[PDB]
RNA sequence: AAUAGUGGUGCUAGCAUUUGCUGGUUAUCCACUUCUUAGAGGGACUAUCGGUUUCAAGCCGAUGGAAGUUUGAGGCAAUAACAGGUCUGUGAUGCCCUUAGACGUUCUGGGCCGCACGCGCGCUACACUGACGGAGCCAGCGAGUCUAACCUUGGCCGAGAGGUCUUGGUAAUCUUGUGAAACUCCGUCGUGCUGGGGAUAGAGCAUUGUAAUUAUUGCUCUUCAACGAGGAAUUCCUAGUAAGCGCAA
């Protein structure tokens, strides 16, 4: 329900109203370029999906992942296998749409004070 | 130039949702008092309102109280582009409305705690912000 | 490119001759770039 | 809002040595343009001998 | 037979007034019709760099320099005058030019 | 006892000029003059309501007087300004330019300026024996 | 000296007109170098007078002079413990795995980029010698496209941002007079942390590349939150110098 439309239009509208209904920059990166071998996940997405019963698990091939847009064609998928160090687990939910396929990965763990206590830099010195 | 003496007849207190206005001012001054609206917006609704450009509260008819929301209940009705606005092509309804004073945090919390919690439409690394460094 | 003397940074990449700054003081005078003021 | 802008100005302006946006303020309630528009209407009245005015500043005294 | 004009950027300006004189000279032993040789506003080369090989110190740094001149001369002649005197005014440095340009 | 254009105010002589043109009233203005400022850096819609369109379509006619040729990108970079971008220093001002396409085209109606060969619009018989006479109406305004 | 410029003769438009003051541009043609550029030379030596001093080296006034602070500013000049001087330096070190190399690439997310204090060298302030709005309108040294996308003006659409159609420029010709900013008049504003000051932010439209989320940047509208001249302390900058103001590589 972007345009107050009804939210379970999930396999009547295609790619190309995807992008009229979202925002500018994939309002370019739409003809932005006919990508075949990173088009490499969506011939192998295909491969496996939907032969399975309710909530599944796609076939998740090592990508350089964090690049892509998210396409209607997910249910619960939990995409992601190894494609370097930096693991990128990526459960699908159940439809939370218009995004990149790269927010969801480890980039910085948020930890808090080890020893913090000079909070940013001292002040004037003198001793 | 001259010397126009009226009867006092001046409000402190004005009553415009709950906006009260010390209108000792210029009324494209006295706008900007609430929020939502700024002196680049409310520069061509007091120009929409055809009225002078240098009032005092003491001064202005009891109409054009009604006129000036309903200008601005009425954005796009009367020659208002899309460049002119705050809320525009919504993530929920798709349309375009402005906002008064006290509604600004209306389509504010609702619209950020998706991204705080639900992991919503984009919010998933949008998702610490403002709930660990800045909540 | 790196050409020499530990550098692929600070290249010149002004009036087209692309050389690793700490391999030009050395080669400044045979081009025929000289100091005067 | 009626004779404090009719009393101590179109009676009491000529008792002064000369006229400038300093005596104007001396209320409190004339503000800027209040002020401003004083001698913008008393150049009409004739009162105002003229010495030198620009856009920053005048020099103004009475008759 | 045809007016032409010829250009001449050198960086030795010693060696380039032995030429512009002979290029006058024999030109004049024939008389033919000439303008001056018209001396344009020269250009210099320049580049900041600092004076280190590594970064440890102070600091304030060089500026080198080039020079490039530049003169040219317009002329008519019949070609048969001209073919054979600008093959014998050669000098290492120095750059010859011929534009027969008649628009 | 004859003038050109050279020898009279700056100021002035278009505040006279604009007003006659006040008079006229013969000027394509368009819708969003009321919204639309005059560039990017400049903060505000000015404080004259209405006369600004008189006012800057008059100093252009002014400006095409003593040059050969005007295009566009000239009074673009013109306009009296200098944009602020906040905390980091300022730089200077660039001109909007759908506000000068239409108020260039908007005097070729009137027979003004117009198209010279090099490449840019420039005042000719038209205006010299008119917007000179009529600035010859300007000298009654000297007494 | 058509790759600078004026001075006329013209074709030529205004012209108060009436002798006139502004224009007119390739080529209307001729004559010019003062301004301009670059070669060749000249010119300043503290000159000439008056003081002062062992009457010495010199230092102070004076009038002349483009110039009288080494005439203004730089470049260039070796005694020494920083084992930071290393390019296919070789060390001219024998262990670094120094040969399923932990030194390559393509092919991968994560380097400078996590809360509550800085000694980080000024940035935007704290305002009426001010903001905002109209006008007036002045410069200097540098840069650039073929095996290839660099400069960019008109006519274009649009509110910017930009997009499209064209050209011009291998270089005093074209961009470019680089119409820079402060300042300058005419206004609006009225001393309150208000229209001073926009620091965190949410909604949007654009561009650049294989790709911008952790906002790469840029224009819209909103929001306007610390911030009333600074304790103890302590400073890259020298008479067209100190400071503002640039926005060229």
């Amino acid at each position: 329900s972007y345009r107050g439309v009804d939210l379970e239009k999930l396999l009547e509208m295609s790619t190309e109203d995807f992008v009229k209904l979202a925002p500018a920059r994939v309002r370019r990166r739409f003809a932005r370029g006919m990508t075949s071998k990173p088009a490499g996940f969506m011939k192998k997405l295909r491969a496996a999906k939907l032969a399975a019963p309710e909530n599944e698990k796609p076939a998740p091939v090592r990508t350089h992942m964090r690049n892509m847009i998210i396409v209607p064609e997910m249910i619960g998928s939990v995409v992601g296998i190894y494609n370097g160090k930096a693991f990128n687990q990526v459960e699908i939910r159940p439809e939370m749409l218009g995004h990149y396929l790269g927010e969801f990965s480890i980039t910085y763990t948020p930890v808090r004070h080890g020893r913090a206590g000079a909070t940013t830099s001292r002040f004037i010195p003198l001793k | 130039s001259l010397v126009v003496q009226e009867q006092g007849s001046f409000q402190h207190i004005l009553r415009l949702l709950n906006t009260n206005v010390d209108g000792n001012i210029k009324i494209v001054y006295a706008l900007t008092t609430i929020k939502g609206v700024g002196r680049r917006y409310s520069n061509l609704v007091c120009k929409k309102a055809d009225v002078d450009l240098h009032k005092r509260a003491g001064e202005l008819t009891q109409e054009e109280l009604e006129r000036i929301v309903q200008i601005m209940q009425n954005p796009t009705h009367y020659k208002i582009p899309a460049w002119f606005l705050n809320r525009q092509n919504d993530i929920t309804d798709g349309k375009d409305y402005h906002t008064l004073a006290n509604n600004v945090e209306s389509k504010l919390r609702d619209d950020l705690e998706r991204l705080k919690k639900i992991r919503a439409h984009r919010g998933i690394r949008h998702f610490w912000g403002l709930r660990v460094r800045g909540q | 490119q790196c050409r020499v003397c530990s550098s692929h940074t600070g290249l010149i990449r002004k009036y087209g001759l692309n050389i690793c700054r700490q391999c030009f003081r050395e080669k400044a005078n045979d081009i025929g770039f000289n100091k005067f003021r | 809002l009626d004779q404090e802008k009719y009393d101590r100005i179109l009676k009491e302006v000529p008792t002064y040595r000369y006229v400038s946006v300093s005596v104007l303020v001396d209320r409190l309630k004339i503000g800027g343009s209040l002020a401003r528009i004083a001698l913008r209407h008393l150049e009409k009245e004739g009162i105002i001998k003229p010495i030198s005015k620009h856009s920053k500043q005048a020099i103004y005294t009475r008759a | 037979i045809i007016k032409i004009r010829i250009t001449l950027t050198s960086t030795k300006v010693k060696q380039l007034e032995n030429v512009s004189s002979n290029i006058v000279k024999n030109a004049e032993q024939h008389n033919l019709v000439k303008k001056g040789p018209v001396r344009l506003p020269t250009k210099v080369l320049k580049i900041s760099t600092r004076k280190t090989p590594n970064g440890e110190g102070s600091k304030t740094w060089e500026t080198y320099e080039m020079r490039i001149h530049k003169r040219y001369i317009d002329l008519e002649a019949p070609v048969q005058i001209v073919k054979r005197i600008t093959q014998i005014t050669i000098e290492p440095g120095v750059d010859v030019e011929v534009v027969v340009a008649s628009n | 006892p004859g003038v050109s254009v050279r020898d009279v105010a700056a100021q002035d002589f278009i505040n006279a000029y604009a007003s006659f043109l006040q008079r006229q009233g013969k000027l394509e203005v368009p819708g969003y003059v009321d919204i639309v400022k005059t560039s990017s850096g400049n903060e505000m819609p000015p404080q004259d309501a209405e006369g600004w369109f008189y006012k800057r379509a008059a100093s252009v006619a002014r400006h095409i007087y003593m040059r050969k040729q005007v295009g566009v990108g000239k009074l673009n970079k013109l306009y009296g300004g200098a944009k602020s971008r906040g905390v980091r220093p300022y730089k200077h001002i660039d001109a909007s330019g759908s506000i000068n396409r239409k108020v260039l085209q908007a005097l070729e109606k009137i027979g003004i300026v117009e198209i010279s060969p090099k490449g840019g619009r420039r005042i000719s018989e038209n205006g010299q024996r008119d917007l000179d006479r009529i600035a010859a109406q300007t000298l009654e305004e000297d007494e």
